[PDB]
C-alpha cells in the first residue's frame, strides 16, 4: 500500500481537529482542545486503490508557528482549512500557501481549500469568494461541516487525488 | 458539606494582641468543590457567612500541611499564609463536630 | 509637547478605556500583533497596565460562550496576554529551561536517547517501552522544575495571572484557576519548550531526536495543565497514569502564581496606528474632537 502524507493547516479554531476526528473516529468532538501536533493513520480505498493516509493535525495558534517549517518539509499534500464564519482565517490561508511553496521550492504543491463549519447560518465567506480564491490558487475547493460530517471524506479524498496527479 | 456549625469567627490583631471577633455570629462550613467529575479530585475550603447579612467574612483554602490548633474546647485557630484565623464555638460538641469535618476533608485532598 | 496624544490612557467614569477599546474593534486583524505591543508598552510606562488588562480580559470573558474556549485562540485580548508573558518572563523562562535543555542535549543525547513513542513510527532497532521510559523521565524533571520555580516567578507576571484569575472568576467561579494554568502552559511555556532556538533559549536547534521528544513532552505537560487525559491519540494514553498523578501538583503551582519595572517605548510613532484608522473610530459609539484637533496640528508623516 502506498502512503499519502496529508497535513492539515489553517487558523486556530477553524475545525482542523474536528474534521480529522470525523475522518478517523467518525464522531464530532464538541469541545475546543487546541492542538500542538497530532498524528493519525487510516487505510482507505480511493478510485480503486487501497492506500494508507498519514495525517498530521497541526497547530493553528500562532505561538506554535515555528513548527510549520518541519511538517511543510515532510508533508506531501496540505488541507488548507478556514471557517466560513471567520474572514481572518479565510485570508490566513495565503500565508500558509506562500510558506509551503517557499519550503518545497516549487509553485505546484498539491493542496485543497476547505471551508469548514458550513452548518452555521451566519456565513461570512460565501461560496463564490472561496471558489474564486481557489481558482486563483489552481486547487479544488470543498465545503465541509465536521459537525454533520458533510464532505469530510470528499475533502481528504480530493487531496490525495491532487497528490496522484502531481506524481505523474 | 463535611461540617456545618454556628459560631463566631475571630481574627488576631498583633497590635491589639489576642483574638477578637471578625461583629456578628456566622454559619461556618467546610466543603469540597470537585475538579472535573464530582466523585473525583477536589479543593477543600472553610467558609463562614454572617447570619446578620448573608455575606462571607472568611474563606480559607485547606492544605495537606494545615496546622489546626485546638487550644481549648469551643476555641480553635489556624494559620494560613500570612494571616491567622480561628473560631469560638457555642458548645464543645460543636467544636468536635467541626473538627471531625476538617480532619476528614484533609484526608480526601490527595 | 504633543505627548498628550499618548493620553489614549483616558479612563471613562464608572468604567474605563474608551479610546483603546474603540481602536481595538477598528484596527485590522493583521496588525493585532503590533497593536498588543503598543498598548502594553505605553500603559505599563504610565503605571496603568492593570487597568488595561482588566478591560481587555473582561471583554474576552463576557464574549466567550463557554469557559473551555477562553484565551485558546488568536484574539486581540489573547495576543495582549501572550505579549506580557514574553516581555516579563522570557528571562525567567530562559534560565529555567536552559540548564535542563543543556542536560538533555549534552550528557544525554548519545546512547541513542530516543523519545519515539508512536509505534507506527518506531524504528525496529528501538524499543517502545524504554522510549516511553525516556519520555516520562524527561517530562518529570521538566515538570518538577516548573512547579519548583514558584519563588523565582517574576512579580510582573504574577500580577498578570492574578488579574486573569480575578477576571475569569467573575463569571466562572468554580475552577477559574484552570484557565490561568492552561493559557500559561499553552501560550508561554510549551511554545518555548517545542522551539527553544526560536524562543532564544538555546544557541542552535537541538538534535532531531530531542526535537521529537520536546514536542511529545509539551503534549504531556499541556494535558497536565488542562487537567484532562489523552483521548485522541491512542499512543498517548500510556501516559495517562503519569498525567493523572500530576494534575493537582500543577494547580498548587497555579494557585500560587495567581495569588498576590520596565523602560519606556522606543520612538513609538503611534500616529500611523492612529491616523490609518481615523475614519471609523468616530462613527463607533465624544472625545474624538480633542484628538482630531491634536492631529489637525500634528500632520501624519
Ligand atoms: N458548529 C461547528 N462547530 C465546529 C465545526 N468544526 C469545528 N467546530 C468547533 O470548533 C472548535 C474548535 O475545533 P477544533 O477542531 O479544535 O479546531 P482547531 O482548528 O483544531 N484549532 P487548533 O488549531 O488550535 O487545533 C470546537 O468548538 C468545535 O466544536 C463545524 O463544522 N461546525
Ligand atoms: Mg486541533
Ligand atoms: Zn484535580
Amino acid at each position: 500500500m502506498t502512503e499519502y502524507k496529508l497535513v492539515v493547516v489553517g487558523a486556530g479554531g477553524v475545525g482542523k481537529s474536528a474534521l480529522t476526528i470525523q475522518l478517523i473516529q467518525n464522531h464530532f468532538v464538541d469541545e475546543y482542545d487546541p492542538t500542538i501536533e497530532d498524528s493519525y493513520r487510516k487505510q482507505v480505498v480511493i478510485d480503486g486503490e487501497t492506500c494508507l493516509l498519514d495525517i498530521l493535525d497541526t497547530a493553528g495558534l500562532e505561538e506554535y508557528s515555528a513548527m510549520r517549517d518541519q511538517y511543510m518539509r515532510t508533508g506531501e499534500g496540505f488541507l488548507c482549512v478556514f471557517a466560513i464564519n471567520n474572514t481572518k482565517s479565510f485570508e490566513d490561508i495565503h500565508h500558509y500557501r506562500e510558506q509551503i511553496k517557499r519550503v518545497k521550492d516549487s509553485e505546484d504543491v498539491p493542496m485543497v481549500l476547505v471551508g469548514n463549519k458550513c452548518d452555521l447560518p451566519s456565513r461570512t465567506v460565501d461560496t463564490k469568494q472561496a471558489q474564486d480564491l481557489a481558482r486563483s490558487y489552481g486547487i479544488p475547493f470543498i465545503e465541509t461541516s465536521a459537525k454533520t460530517r458533510q464532505g469530510v471524506d470528499d475533502a481528504f479524498y480530493t487531496l490525495v487525488r491532487e497528490i496522484r496527479k502531481h506524481k505523474e | 458539606s463535611y461540617a456545618r456549625v454556628r459560631a463566631v469567627v475571630m481574627t488576631r490583631d498583633d497590635s491589639s494582641g489576642g483574638w477578637l471577633p471578625l461583629s456578628g455570629l456566622s454559619s461556618v462550613t467546610v466543603f469540597k468543590v470537585p475538579h472535573q467529575e464530582e466523585n473525583g479530585c477536589a479543593d477543600f475550603f472553610i467558609r463562614g457567612e454572617r447570619l446578620r447579612d448573608k455575606m462571607v467574612v472568611l474563606e480559607c483554602m485547606l492544605k495537606k500541611d494545615l496546622i489546626y490548633n485546638k487550644v481549648t474546647p469551643t476555641f480553635h485557630h489556624w494559620k494560613i499564609d500570612d494571616k491567622k484565623f480561628g473560631l469560638t464555638f457555642q458548645s464543645p460538641a460543636d467544636a468536635r463536630a467541626f473538627d471531625r469535618g476538617i480532619r476528614r476533608a484533609i484526608e480526601d485532598i490527595s | 509637547f504633543e505627548r498628550l496624544v499618548e493620553l489614549v490612557t483616558m479612563m471613562g467614569d464608572q468604567g474605563e478605556l474608551p479610546i483603546a477599546m474603540a481602536l481595538a474593534n477598528v484596527v485590522p486583524c493583521s496588525q493585532w500583533d503590533e497593536l498588543a505591543r503598543v498598548l502594553v508598552t505605553l500603559f505599563d510606562s504610565r503605571h496603568l497596565l492593570y487597568q488595561l488588562l482588566w478591560n481587555m480580559f473582561s471583554k474576552e470573558v463576557e464574549l466567550a460562550d463557554s469557559m473551555q474556549t477562553l484565551f485558546r485562540g488568536n484574539s486581540l485580548a489573547s495576543k495582549i496576554m501572550t505579549f506580557c508573558f514574553k516581555v516579563y518572563g522570557a528571562t525567567y523562562l530562559q534560565k529555567l529551561l536552559d540548564p535542563l535543555l543543556r542536560i538533555v542535549i549534552t550528557s544525554s543525547d548519545w546512547q541513542h536517547v530516543s523519545f519515539e513513542v508512536d509505534p507506527t513510527r518506531l524504528e525496529p532497532s528501538e524499543s517502545l517501552e524504554e522510549n516511553q521510559r525516556n519520555l516520562l523521565q524527561m517530562t518529570e524533571k521538566f515538570f518538577h522544575a516548573i512547579i519548583s520555580s514558584s519563588s523565582e516567578f517574576p512579580p510582573q507576571l504574577r500580577s498578570v495571572c492574578h488579574c486573569l484569575y480575578q477576571v475569569v472568576s467573575q463569571r466562572f467561579p468554580q475552577n477559574s484557576i484552570g484557565a490561568v494554568g492552561s493559557a500559561m502552559f499553552l501560550r508561554f511555556i510549551n511554545p518555548a519548550i517545542v522551539s527553544p532556538y526560536e524562543a532564544g533559549i538555546l544557541d542552535k536547534k537541538p538534535p532531531p531526536r530531542i526535537e521529537r521528544g520536546l514536542k511529545l513532552m509539551s503534549k504531556i505537560l499541556q494535558s497536565i495543565a488542562n487537567h484532562v487525559l489523552f483521548t485522541k491519540e491512542e499512543h498517548m494514553r500510556p501516559f495517562n497514569d503519569f498525567v493523572k498523578s500530576n494534575f493537582d501538583a500543577a494547580r498548587r503551582f497555579f494557585l500560587d502564581i495567581a495569588s498576590d519595572f520596565i523602560s519606556d517605548g522606543n520612538v513609538l510613532a503611534l500616529h500611523r496606528l492612529l491616523w490609518n484608522n481615523q475614519e471609523k473610530i468616530g462613527q463607533y459609539l465624544r472625545p474624538f474632537d480633542k484628538m482630531a484637533t491634536l492631529l489637525a496640528y500634528l500632520g501624519p508623516p
